[PDB]
């Protein structure tokens, strides 16, 4: 089965704070 | 294949032992250094740090 991810899976790309 | 490194082969084909490290930064907060004093902190003073 399959299934449409719709705009899950974004991460802190760095340890940076802005 | 293999060095056989003998007394014999003198001073250019000595075998030498090397280590070689890598320094990264930025993906990551420091956690180790060299051996550098720590101090305290001064606010609102105008100072430059490390």
């Amino acid at each position: 089965a399959y299934t449409n991810s719709f705009t899950r899976g974004v991460y802190y790309p760095d340890k940076v704070f802005r | 294949q293999s060095y056989g490194f003998q007394p014999t082969y003198g001073v250019g084909y000595q075998p030498y032992r090397v280590v070689v490290l890598s320094f990264e930064l930025l993906h990551a907060p420091a956690t180790v250094c060299g051996p550098k004093k720590s101090t305290n902190l001064v606010k609102n003073k105008c100072v430059n740090f490390n």
